[PDB]
């Protein structure tokens, strides 16, 4: 009866329904309010590689897609909420995207520029940019799908518990 | 000196239980995998064997003037593979079946956000109809058991959401589901696949028109001789 | 080379078609039977076209077991020497013999003398309209395609028989 | 009051009505079903040697004996209960024998081609090749009787727990 | 190579064996053809060592009146079965018969080997058929080859066996069962048959018979490579 | 389509059907008629060792058996039809017998008591004393066999074609 021991790097993928994300519905023409809100899980570390993928399935109160001249942000940020400028993964629209298959075949996937690394506390922020013409931003419909954790392909997030001296060298940013 | 088998609704033996959750959320054992006596060993792989899971659930509603429409099903409805119209998905999203003319339905349309659909058939006052959708939230995870009925050990703490089942068109290569971990039976052993969801699930309602079987949970294996 | 690269069909005059019902699986569907002068090679990764379809003309159930399964020269299945075990639920019969991305592929190699057999067993449940070939067939290997693969035929040269003669 | 040191082969003969054998019922013709299935007691070794007797009561369910031209087959199968086609150990006719003394004379006493050998396992079935017109099977009213464990005729069927070589050599099926 | 024991019988490891009757002149005809499958890779039996078994059963037919009690003559020199003339003493029944019109089995109770007759205890109707089948009586037999196209390729040990053994004998028994004279080996394609001439038609496969489909029977123990 | 060789030495039997012989139907009580008239094959040659069974299955035109106190002879003569005196094989009566079992268990089979052989022309005959009683000799209600080559007992005729020097000392008589 046996389960076979396991590496401390856990592949996995992230969305919003987890207990470590929260959301928010949004008004148009804030490039500021943060819709997603991403927190360090109390203990645990999380690594996402440079090379990572995005299904950011944005959508309105009436189900229907958002202008896709918006622009999606994403940044790091302190343990405060202050972004720290520097540390961006993104900076693209929706346009760019197929929500019939964004998250499906590789010449599709989206993917990130630089890596990133929370510790037990830090903090990664998701942004929208639009004009006001949209109908806003509904995340009660709509949905996020980080990274890929079922595939032969993209790649997956690392969570990880603390050891030693790995934690000793990742604190050192 | 193994071959690859897969497990399945019937699979490889005719004892494996089927049952389903409760209404309270809280998380209920959906199958059980109880290995048999003609085999050695069971062997799961995560990010080797393949899985496909095709959920299906229940709902029900009576007729009258006007009802060409049926409801937001309490149920986050989501298309197939991003597909929308039903003659073109891998699969049916939902089919409903008129239960006094006893009969199928054709359907024209959805509306996912509110979770509505629109039929052709406007049925008749004091009529019955069943409606068989797709599942939609729920949080999976596989768990062993001894011969004693004694939880052991949970496969990688880490749940997987429903609905990713639906997101990928499950018969591409590569694109089909290989989760986490791994898991080894011995004889008398069982497994269990757990859920935890909030509508009530079914399997082998006699009214279905398609098949004996509304659901599946399939799954590929290594098996030992 | 006397390598020849072909493909399988039920039409050809080695391997017999069989109506089924719907709840036996020990029944053979379809068997194969060495030509009797030839040797057929097959290698993993090889694909299957099994459209299989009722009495009416309409697809089976994707609950549906299949098996393919290589038996002895008596007609008695092994056990072991299984290269498929999966369901016609998987494969879209639109595009299933088209696409290599739908392409559902076998696990083994294996290898077929002058009098050995393979056989294919169903397992149905109780409900569905049983199994009619006549309208039903199957197609095993791609000929085609640099994706995919064939399968090899040959006459006897004898380094080569008396090397597979050795199972 | 002592009983007797034994050796750890034991020497028996099987019967139907045992909890490591089950009986089933059959149609007309349906040679593939099988009459009888024998598997393993789950940590035991059997052997049935050759010069094997057999006494396979077979009767219909009004109580008259089956066809005569009736083919009984004994075999051996895999784990899995497939039939191994090879290794089988009878293969002969009802009308062979006598029920009145079929068991009784040794000069009636068909016996076994083969020698024989079972793991913990490992499984044995009983196959009935019938034409159309017989009354099928009825285990409730027909037995079967493997061996002898009485005689000082015939043979018997070895068993034996685990023993360490011999059980290592035993494996090499 | 791995060879075992079998029985070649009426059906067999095939279904494509021939039981075929004979031809009432006296002529040597074909009772049976074995022809070998392609499952197996070859066939032997052997004579002195290996056994045969047989049974052979013809046909009559006779029409009811007052005072048919005796059935006549049936045109066999009938013997002992395992030289017992009892019939519930013996291995298997020298005769059995059968009403038509009403449809079912009837007893035997006097009998007479040289007159050939026998005595029922259903005296049946003016108007009312019934038929019997008895155990055949003279003949004699033996073992054919032939090739794939029909031309023999030969016999074993060119002496017609008689028949009336295999009824004296108590065929069942170790040491009284026959053996014949000879050897053989089978082929792919090739047939082995069972000849034999005799005046009467033995027959199979009659519908109205109660202890089974076919009346009589062949067997043979022999060996078979795989 | 292989057969097997054989020995040029045949292990058989003889009876009235191998049509190298004649019958004769007899009166109530003469010894001197030869009831069986056996003559050389024409072509083929006989060897019959001593220890060889008979069943002269010998009944009257009623079909019951003949008297017990009947002698039977099986008796060489010449070429023309002369018995020689000497060359005798058998003398008994059909009180050692016993119909219904005197070709079953060879305890029941009287056997010769010489050797005999046959050329190409030569003769044997058969003798039967009678006393008054009994209802003389009926060949077509009657019949006889010579010879055992069927079981795992009896010892049979070995006939013959031609081998030289065989023939060449045969013809020393």
């Amino acid at each position: 009866g046996n389960i076979g021991n396991l590496s401390a790097e856990k592949q996995i993928s992230v969305y919003d329904g987890q207990p470590f994300v929260d959301e928010q519905d949004v008004p148009a023409d804030d490039p500021n309010t943060p819709a997603l809100t991403i927190e360090g899980p109390d203990g645990y570390v999380i690594a996402v590689d440079a090379g990572t993928p995005i299904a950011p399935e944005f959508r309105d109160s009436n189900g229907n897609k958002l202008d896709p001249s918006t622009r999606v942000i994403v940044q790091k940020c302190d343990r405060q909420g202050n972004p720290l400028g520097d540390g961006i993964v993104f900076n693209d629209t929706l346009g760019r995207f197929d929500y019939e298959q964004m998250r499906t075949d590789p010449d599709f996937m989206r993917k990130t520029a630089k890596s990133l690394m929370i510790d037990e506390r830090e903090i990664v922020k998701v942004f929208v940019d639009i004009p006001a013409g949209a109908n806003g931003y509904d995340a009660d419909k709509s949905r996020l799908t980080l990274g890929d954790d079922t595939s032969d392909f993209g790649k997956a997030v690392e969570i990880v518990d603390h050891d030693e001296l790995s934690d000793a060298e990742t604190r050192a940013v | 000196y193994t071959i690859s088998h897969t497990g399945g609704t019937l699979g490889s033996s005719k004892v494996t239980t089927a049952a389903n959750q409760t209404s309270p959320q809280r998380e209920t054992a959906i199958i059980g995998f109880e290995c048999p006596r003609k085999f050695a060993e069971i062997e799961y792989v995560g990010q080797r064997d393949s899985t496909r899971f095709i959920p299906r659930t229940t709902e029900s509603i009576t007729g009258t003037a006007g009802d060409d429409t049926v409801v937001s099903l309490t149920a986050n409805i989501q298309p197939v593979a991003g597909e929308t119209a039903i003659e073109d998905q891998d699969y049916p999203v939902a089919v409903a079946y008129n239960v006094t003319q006893g009969v199928q339905v054709d359907i024209d349309a959805v509306d996912y956000a509110a979770d509505e659909v629109t039929l052709a058939d406007n049925p008749a006052d004091g009529d019955t109809v069943k409606v068989w959708p797709i599942m939609g939230d729920g949080d999976v995870q596989f768990r062993l058991v001894n011969q004693f009925g004694q939880e052991e050990g949970r496969v990688y703490p880490w749940a997987t959401p429903l609905y990713r089942w639906h997101d990928f068109p499950q018969l591409k290569r590569g694109r089909e589901i290989n989760l986490h971990g791994s898991v080894t039976w011995e004889e008398n052993e069982t497994v269990e696949v757990l859920l935890d969801a909030p509508q009530a699930i079914t399997w082998e309602d006699s009214d279905y028109p398609e098949g004996q079987y509304v659901s599946t949970f399939e799954q590929d294996v290594e098996i030992t001789l």
